[PDB]
């Protein structure tokens, strides 16, 4: 048989050319019709037919067969790197894809290979192959991800770590600086690009819920003088499609905010190596303008973590910020007013609330776009440059009166160590406002506040309202009791004669009656309105109690956030590690970055006198020392490496304590003449401040 | 002059109802409340501007305010930038049906200017939704 | 206090003249005519600077008024630029036997700080005459 | 007989070798020895032996004989191959010329080559050595121009022209833009500084006059925060070393400002090719900053046009004035001052001098680095944003009141249309320095002036004083009046008494007289010091009798110009083309570089009839024209086409003249009706203004 005549194989046709070939001693005919037909697209299309024309288990199944032989999986090797090229080509000019749906049929036989995993496909077949997949139109993306959505964990991680290996690698082999950038690497974005398509599989397979969105965010009125041009273009009709959504999110319908629990932990996605050598300064360019083969992985920012993903953000805010300073100059040159490029704020030490309320609240209406300039606070009766100094203290300050539970705005569980919002307090709507554009202005000035809230008050302000399952970490004891109640095996409506109506405490101590439904107390609860009981329990707890109270929160943190990429970059999750900090304390990395100036070095008497000092303190002086250099008691994200600390020599050998200078990290420390003197200035000067 | 769709919007139309021709009309600037000069009035017809009614009276735009307001628009809001090509992929029409007015004069493109932005790969920008791009006027060293 | 050849000129030399130490003198700005800082005392004997005279006092300068004219002296009289070797190759000295001062904050650059530059290939400035480099402190991210 | 024991070659010891190869038919050891001397530096630096230690004469004969053959011109085109790339890499690292002055001896033998201008060496032969010989140290360089000096003006001629033909075919042959920039490449370059040797040689080698120089420029002091800075560095006690000089010109000790008559005209060293494919913005920043390996032709100024050096300058200026706009912001950020980022001036028209005077006086002791903001002057009682069109005006009507006889300051010599300075008006020296800054502040803002001096005043204004030489257009009539004493053959001390005192007319109508030395009158002439008289004349009358005026004029143009590198780019012939502009008017350069916006095209109806009646205007019709659109009568440096005219359509057919914008040189023509009404309100607009 010279099988010179085939074009296409099955599972049968296949199985009876391995049986007759098994016989004799040579199995070459094998290698040469896999080499002959999976080498060709054209061949593969039509291989192994029965949305999808390929059945999986026939593939499956054929391929743990003809993997048994070490020389019959060399001949799958190179057909992969004859077959890639032809289809990367392909897939780019001939436009192939709409002509027939079954080249699809290509890329999921390719992808069911078990050796794809293995080392030898890192080198030429794997990188080839991603190019060509790279290359998919939209509507061949959409439903390839919708198969892969069906796949078990198990099959997914594989698939994931397919892609995540040859990043690894093409990064380990490579040196990449800020000369030979990653971005402009052909293999690293096409091994992106492609893990990208499993990203949205472990989205689209785990448990996705949809329609418990929120009300639309309130879109702030430009000023008056951007409407008024808006009028002469004759534009002021139709409005800005919004904010930058990938595409891929539109095909599928699915957004990563709707996943609650995906069959893949998020975190998993994450190539460090890839982090270590990417440069956030010009990856955000390509995000912005167009260029010519550069790609900004800030389009696919799963694969960034914490440190990175607030490294663009930092970027995008600093980049805001220069803009209004060029405003601010032109309004002086052509307008001749007052060069102001602050966004300066006069506040009282005793009234700090009241003052910071009337002033901000005065500006999200005259100039709203006074609230995207540096923010510059100083305090009445005291003068000083702020760098960043008074901005930390005044961070520190009025957070830490806010959630005062004497002002009423916020109710302190002891147990669980978390603040909720209190629908009790009324009228003090603007307030909430507040602490909306504080959170808002720390992320945008780049401080770090001391805030505890539950998962799912950063989940309603991306817009996701607070279900059921959330519930466990807000109304800790109110979680068990009602899921005791779907727990019960036995009869509901007897045992216990609870109601449709519930009875809740006020500040006032007047438990107040509550019905869900138009009556509640005239309505039992029966076992097959068991989940209905939960499902409208949970919704007022953590939506329509506080409804008044958390809409103007939510406007608040909007209005410093709006334009910003923090809906694209960060899920909820990711949202308090960058309003607060780490709390790990790793004071071995603090040393590691230390810098030295005035005359102290690495190496001198005092400066190696002084590690050991701070390396012997408890957790609290390890935590009261950071309050007084930096003006925080937590970590910045990812952790005190970050924190560039800097100790500088101030004189000779005195009994002055020493100083510091929060606003660049700066200890001022003075030339003492022993170690034990200078552990009784540290303590001194940390703990009474 | 109160209903949008009965008062006019474009110069042309505007100068039959005060029975006057674009010759010799007088129109103040929306935002200086200036008296426009008439190269100014004959570039506010040539850059098809729209009449803006505040209080019930006809307002134009003269040189200085749309040229400052155009730049102050172009730092503040804007978005992104594209590719020509990228710009008809993402709407899939040709350049000529698209309205695009330049970034610093606001005068609406003419097939010549996008064609030449194509051909030196300049970029369309994207501010606060309207795309821009760059005139012969404003593009000369 | 009058001749320039008997008046001392650096703060130790001062600091002797007037029966005072370094950690408690007191002294003022020549430009803004405010008490220096602590901090500000120990930097300016830490940059080896010069006391200016003015009608018979002993001035000097703070640190805000230094980077601001410093920054000034940099964009009004800025010469030119060279590299390490070619400035060695000019004045025919190590770089160590120059005087070569911060750019920003007039400290005398270390040996370490020269070879950053050379190793970097960063140029050395030309400022009104005065060779100017870049400190440790001034260039960190 | 071998001749493979030879190393050197002497004019007999060749002359013995080719006699003996003559009578045989090989001629081949002629090559061959030629091929391996010539090809070898330690074999030239001992050949042809007798501060050069190879004698010219013996060079020369030999090869009128040798390249008689064809096949032996070859080898000397081979060997040059060979022996370059050796001597490249010899002088950059061995150290070899302080080693032994005789090095230099390669280099005279290979440039007196007669085939060295045929178009066989332009290809690898000429650009590889030119590489050598760029590389050379100053000390052989300085040398090495001596000997050259001596050469008469044919030989300087074909030496330069070696060069400039290697210029032009490196870039008539390669395309330079702005991504391809002529700076890097690595021929035209070493070209170039070789084109510098023969420029200096034609400057040496001509009349040299050195100590005929004006005093040093007073140095103006800077501002007082400047002092104040200086005294903090301890730097108070030494200056700045001055202005950038060529380190070439202090080697020779000869300057081009010294000769006044060259072998060869200054012109003919410029290289038009070069010049059309240099972008001088590039250029520029390479000769401040040093890059890698980026060579700025500024460096060697005499090969740029007029136009080119003229871009040179311009961005200097510019650049200079952006510093301005930075320290003004800075001034309104830290110090919280007034933004005025311009050379603001409020003059009246009827007093412009008097105006001018008070305000640029008190300027230049206040604030004397306000003179390098941009110029914005602004007329009492009239509003206007001066983006160029009023400083056009301002520097036509102050030069149109300056120069006038009534004043005083200058006399007018109707013969040769030049002003002269007017020794007899005193206590002027205040308005004598304002013509001079204004002078400086229409080249600092780019401006061009309708300026009628002599040659001589440019030269006083760059540092050399008037000679004897140079009466020639000062005062023709003094000048042939003291040729012919000079000329004449007989006895001079008793055909005419004129003794060594003068007599010259003042406005009073007095002959003062006027004593050279200390009694003229009690000293006839004679033959002996016939040329005396004349030395002591012609310094009188330039140089003595203007001595105060001209201080003041030269001062006043020191402010604004002397950080600039005018003294570096332009001999005093160039000035006078820079300061004022060129007369010939070529309208077809007009045509081809204007722009048409409003609707108008370059092919439309009105416009084409718009060209067929500006060609038909005569000479002072096409003056009036162009005062009208741009605001002077003259052309820029270069000619119209450097002048980008914009027309511009205005509204339908009226009976509105048309209106100019000189500001950007802008024309707003009304859509006429016919040609006829178009020439009508043409000549309506330009002969009423
Ligand atoms: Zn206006
Ligand atoms: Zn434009
Ligand atoms: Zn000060
Ligand atoms: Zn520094």
């Amino acid at each position: 048989i010279d099988f010179k005549d085939v074009t296409y194989l099955t599972e049968e046709k296949v199985y009876e050319i391995l049986e007759l070939c098994r016989e004799r001693e040579d199995y070459s005919p094998l290698i040469r019709v896999i080499g002959r037909v999976f080498s060709s697209a054209e061949a593969l299309v039509q291989s192994f037919r029965k949305d999808v024309s390929v059945d999986i288990d026939a593939i499956r199944r054929v391929y743990t067969r003809l993997l048994s032989n070490e020389k019959i999986e060399t001949a799958f090797l190179n057909a992969l790197v004859y077959l890639s090229p032809n289809v990367e080509c392909d897939l780019t000019y001939h436009n192939v894809y709409s002509r027939d749906p079954n080249y699809l049929n290509l890329f999921i036989i390719v992808m069911e290979n078990r050796n794809l995993h293995s080392p030898e496909y890192l080198e030429m077949a794997l990188p080839l192959f991603c190019k060509a997949m790279s290359k998919l139109p939209l509507a061949a993306q959409g439903k390839l991800i919708r198969l892969w959505s069906k796949y078990n964990a198990d099959q997914i991680r594989r698939m994931m770590e397919t892609f995540q290996q040859l990043i690894t690698y093409k990064v380990i082999s490579n040196e990449f600086n800020s000369r030979n950038l990653v971005n402009d690497d052909d293999a690293i974005v096409a091994a992106s690009k492609c893990l990208k398509m499993v990203y949205y599989a472990n989205v689209v397979g785990g448990e996705v819920d949809t329609n418990h969105n929120e009300e639309d965010d309130e879109e702030p009125i430009p000023e008056s003088s951007e409407l008024t041009l808006q009028e002469l273009l004759g534009e002021e009709r139709r409005n800005k499609k919004g904010p930058r959504v990938d595409p891929l999110e539109t095909e599928l319908g699915v957004k990563t905010l709707d996943c609650r629990k995906p069959l893949i932990p998020f975190e998993e996605f994450i190539n460090e190596p890839l982090n270590e050598v990417l440069e956030m300064d010009k990856d955000y360019t390509f995000f912005k303008v167009e260029t010519e083969n550069k790609f900004s992985f800030m389009t696919c920012p799963f694969i960034l973590n914490a440190v990175t993903k607030n490294l663009g953000l930092y970027y995008d805010n600093r980049i805001r910020m220069y803009s209004e300073r060029r405003i601010t100059v032109l309004y002086s040159l052509v307008q001749g007013q007052q060069l102001n490029p602050y966004l300066r704020l006069k506040v009282r030490r005793d009234h700090i609330i009241d003052d910071a309320l009337v002033r901000l609240e005065m500006i999200a209406m005259e100039n709203p776009a006074d609230l995207k300039k540096q923010l510059y606070v100083e305090f009445e009766g005291e003068q000083g440059v702020d760098e960043g100094g008074v901005s930390k203290e005044f961070f520190q300050l009025v957070v830490e009166e806010i959630f005062n539970p004497d002002i009423g705005m916020f109710t302190y569980d002891e147990s669980t160590k978390l603040f909720w919002f209190n629908p009790s307090s009324f009228e003090t709507e603007g307030q909430f406002t507040l602490i909306g554009i504080v959170l808002g202005l720390a992320i945008y000035n780049n401080c770090i506040l001391d805030v505890h809230f539950p998962m799912v008050v950063y989940r309603k302000l991306m817009g996701k309202k607070g279900t059921f399952r959330d519930l466990g970490d807000s109304h800790p004891v109110l979680y068990q009791s009602l899921k005791d109640l779907l727990e019960y095996e036995g009869n509901v409506e007897d045992d216990m004669m609870i109601t449709f109506q519930i009875s809740q405490t006020d500040l006032f101590g007047n438990p107040m009656m509550y019905d869900l439904k138009e009556n509640g107390d005239k309505i039992p609860i029966t076992n097959e309105n068991r989940k209905e009981f939960v499902n409208l329990y949970s919704d007022y707890i953590l939506n329509k109690s506080v409804e008044k109270q958390f809409k103007a929160f939510r406007r608040g943190f909007h209005m410093v956030t709006n334009e910003s990429p923090l809906k694209y970059l960060f899920r909820p999750e990711e949202i308090e590690l960058l309003i607060c900090g780490s709390r790990n304390l790793d004071f071995q990395a603090l040393e590691e970055t230390t810098e030295y100036d005035g005359g102290y070095t690495r190496d001198s008497v005092l400066i190696r006198e002084f590690w050991e000092i701070v390396h012997s303190f408890t957790d609290e002086q390890k935590r009261l020392f950071l309050q007084f250099t930096t003006g925080t008691d937590r970590a910045p994200v990812g952790g005190l490496g970050k924190l560039k600390m800097i100790i500088a020599k101030n004189g000779p050998d005195t009994e002055r304590l020493p100083t510091s200078h929060t606003a660049f990290n700066v200890l001022l420390l003075p030339e003492y003449s022993s170690k034990e003197k200078l552990k009784e200035r540290l303590l001194k000067a940390i703990t009474y401040a | 002059f109160q209903d949008p769709q009965e008062r006019p919007r474009k110069l042309p139309q505007l100068c039959t109802e005060l029975q006057t021709t674009i010759h010799d009309i007088i129109l103040e600037c929306v935002y200086c409340k200036q008296q426009l000069l008439r190269r100014e009035v004959y570039d506010f017809a040539f850059r098809d501007l729209c009449i803006v009614y505040r209080d019930g009276n006809p307002y134009a735009v003269c040189d200085k305010c749309l040229k400052f307001y155009s730049k102050i628009s172009e730092y503040r809001h804007y978005s992104y930038s594209l590719y020509g090509t990228t710009l008809e992929q993402q709407y899939n029409k040709p350049l000529s049906d698209l309205l695009i007015r330049c970034i610093n004069c606001q005068k609406p493109l003419s097939p010549e200017e996008k064609q030449r932005h194509l051909d030196k790969k300049q970029r369309f920008h994207n501010i606060r939704g309207r795309w821009t791009g760059r005139c012969m006027s404003c593009s000369r060293s």
